[PDB]
């Protein structure tokens, strides 16, 4: 009974992960950012098809999946670090061609990889670099001129909430494999609900929602 | 919160003349102040923001200037439409603190008051009681004072007074007092007087008509 | 062409709930925070809260903490606030600001278990054919009417120079307002003449012709 009741949720990691792989690959969708949230959308349809199905090689799979997520969770802290102590505009230096070499290079050493050197340090780091990072975008979110909005006539308060977006996204993979990595299938189990939060987050919080409707023939909220 | 008083409270100009309001705030706002004024029976229309920054379609006439912790709106030759209540505000910091609000006149020439009175519309009468309206009308300056007689005698119960603010053009003051009567009331009396004392004139002004002749 | 449009007129019993809205409509309303600010009846101004349309940064007033809820609606173009728990202390003007910059209409919200109750309108003529001026000064007397506001015009709007309009004084439960007209002697008893009133509270608007007088007197 339990059993085929967690069928559906596999379909949520094939269909949830798909919708997000195409999306990036519109012209306005295609930003670093979202070239490391695709990074996460194979790091997690690949457990959906290959260790989601199978335990409800294949346990290589398992480590290559959430050693890689972990680890990209870390490169987005520190890019969109890069873009906020940067000076110009509200943008990473890394490049679209130097986007794609350091996603192949997080697979490749996530392969050949352990709690602390691939959960603790990348970890972390990126809870202290995006500390920074959310503590810095609130000195600078209202460092702006107030007459600015109120008496009209770079990083905004729409710009505050793509952190805040990324901000859950990396608040719940955190309590989605702490209790793991610190009875013990059951938290085995939590971790894999971070398998369907990606594509539920990316709704009612970035531009994403708009991208997911037109994926679908203008749903309903047209 | 962060208290935000205005000096003056009252004031009357004439012509010409520069007015100029004060407005303090306790705490140090970032000249992030703004003034706006309200009109009698309109919706509040924004002079300046930002200290100093005069709102596009405003007058040039109109000059803030302040800084820190004391600001202050000018307007250098004061024009007839400049009458109404000028408010302050600060946007510096939550929760957004109004200002008291200056209200500013202007001086006119004495005019005495254009006094008129109606008897109850005969549409009111079939419908079932009696208002005698009466208007005093474009006068200088606000202070007025009615009376109403009624068959020689006089009284005041049941009477509804109601006064306007600075005529626009005229920049005068009108007042309208209307007794309020049943038809069975307003039927039992024949004379009724409505007498307008002013500053204008010791001889009261006065308005009368008979119930009965018409 | 820059303009929030708002009710006017809101009638609610106490301990109920009202949701005031606000369409913008002559600039872009993503670019502009929009406040609400109360107003009650001839006293100043109080911020109620703060809502910014394209994110969704909504902030409060300690005092309307969880009283009022701002929401805004990027389609429409429209913003509301969601006032809740009403009592007779909160009936007053609320504004809609497109940030302190441009003031809405201004909805009249009243708390009140009264009923709602439509103005009469008589007209005011010259008593006893007393020609006696150059200039000529008729009105309208607006009786019994709930609740506020009420639009007092002449001719269709077509009248403007030399008009008074008297703010509504509460007689009774009920509110009663006067409106003076003054014309050249030479141009109403010849020219038609009409006062038009408006009230909102509920969907009544009338117009009043003044026949000069029964003659006849």
């Amino acid at each position: 009974g339990m059993g085929i009741v967690m069928s559906l949720i596999v379909l949520a990691i094939v269909f949830g992960n798909v919708l997000v792989i195409t999306a990036i690959a519109f012209e306005r969708l295609q930003t670093v950012t979202n070239y490391f949230i695709t990074s996460l959308a194979c790091a997690d349809l690949v457990m959906g098809l290959a260790v989601v199905p199978f335990g409800a090689f294949w346990t290589s799979i398992d480590v290559l999946c959430v050693t890689a997520s972990i680890e990209t969770l870390c490169v987005i802290a520190v890019d969109r670090y890069f873009a906020i102590t940067s000076p110009f505009k509200y943008q990473s230096l890394l490049t679209k061609n130097k986007a794609r070499v350091i996603i192949l290079m997080v697979w490749i050493v996530s392969g050949l990889t352990s709690s602390i050197v691939s959960f603790y340090v990348p970890l972390v780091i990126m809870v202290f670099v995006y500390s920074r990072v959310f503590q810095e975008a609130k000195r600078q979110l209202q460092k702006i001129d107030k007459s600015e909005g109120r008496f009209h006539v770079k990083f905004c308060l729409k710009e505050h909430k793509a952190l805040k977006t990324l901000g859950i996204i990396m608040g719940t993979f955190t309590l989605c494999w702490l209790p793991f990595f610190i009875v013990y299938i059951l938290l085995n189990w939590i971790g894999y609900v971070n398998s369907g939060f990606n594509p539920l987050i990316y709704c009612r919080s970035p531009d994403f929602r708009i991208a997911f409707q037109e994926l679908l023939c203008l749903r309903r909220s047209s | 919160d962060i208290k935000m008083t205005q000096s003056p409270s009252s004031m009357y100009a004439s012509l010409g003349e520069r007015v100029t309001i004060t407005c303090k705030a306790s705490q140090d706002i970032n000249s992030y102040l703004s003034w706006f004024q309200q009109k009698p029976g309109k919706s509040p229309k924004t002079l300046i923001y930002r200290a100093n920054r005069l709102v596009d379609g405003v007058p040039s006439r109109f000059i803030g200037t302040g800084s820190g912790q004391d600001y202050s709106l000018t307007i250098s030759s004061l024009d007839y439409a400049d009458m109404g209540i000028y408010y302050c505000l600060q946007y510096d910091e939550f929760p957004y603190t109004f200002g008291g609000g200056t209200k500013l006149e202007i001086k006119r020439a004495d005019a005495a008051p254009t006094v008129s009175i109606f008897p109850p519309s005969s549409e009111q009468l079939t419908s079932g009681g009696a208002s005698v309206v009466c208007f005093l009308n474009n006068f200088y300056p606000k202070d007025i004072n009615v009376k109403w007689k009624i068959d020689g005698s006089e009284r005041q119960n049941g009477v509804l007074n109601s006064w306007t603010d600075q005529d626009s053009k005229d920049s005068t003051y009108s007042m309208s007092s209307t007794l309020t009567l049943t038809k069975d009331e307003y039927e039992r009396h024949n004379s009724y007087t409505c007498e307008a004392t002013h500053k204008t004139s010791t001889s009261p002004i006065v308005k009368s008509f008979n119930r009965n002749e018409c | 062409e820059v303009q929030l449009q708002q009710s006017g007129a809101e009638l609610a019993r106490p301990g109920a709930s009202v949701k005031l809205s606000c369409k913008a409509s002559g600039y872009i309303f993503t670019d502009y925070y929009i406040n609400w600010v109360r107003q009650r009846t001839g006293q100043g101004f109080e911020w109620i809260g703060e809502i910014y349309p394209g994110s969704g940064n909504i902030d409060y007033n300690e005092r309307f903490k969880d009283k009022a809820t701002l929401t805004a609606d990027k389609s429409s173009s429209t913003a509301y606030m969601q006032l809740s728990s009403l009592t007779s202390e909160d009936s007053a003007v609320y504004f809609c600001v497109r940030g302190f910059g441009y003031w809405g209409q201004g909805t009249t919200l009243t708390v009140s278990s009264a009923k709602t109750t439509p103005p009469s309108v008589y007209p005011l003529a010259p008593g006893s054919a007393a020609q006696t001026n150059s200039a000529v000064t008729l009105g309208c007397l607006v009786k019994g009417y709930f609740p506020e506001p009420v639009t007092v015009t002449w001719n269709s709007g077509s009248l403007s120079s030399g008009v008074h309009t008297f703010p509504a004084v509460l007689q009774s439960d009920l509110y009663t307002l006067s409106s003076s007209v003054t014309v050249p002697s030479s141009t109403w008893p010849s020219e038609t003449v009409t006062c038009n009133v408006a009230h909102p509270a509920s969907s009544t608007k009338v117009d009043k012709k003044i026949v000069p007088r029964d003659c006849g007197c």
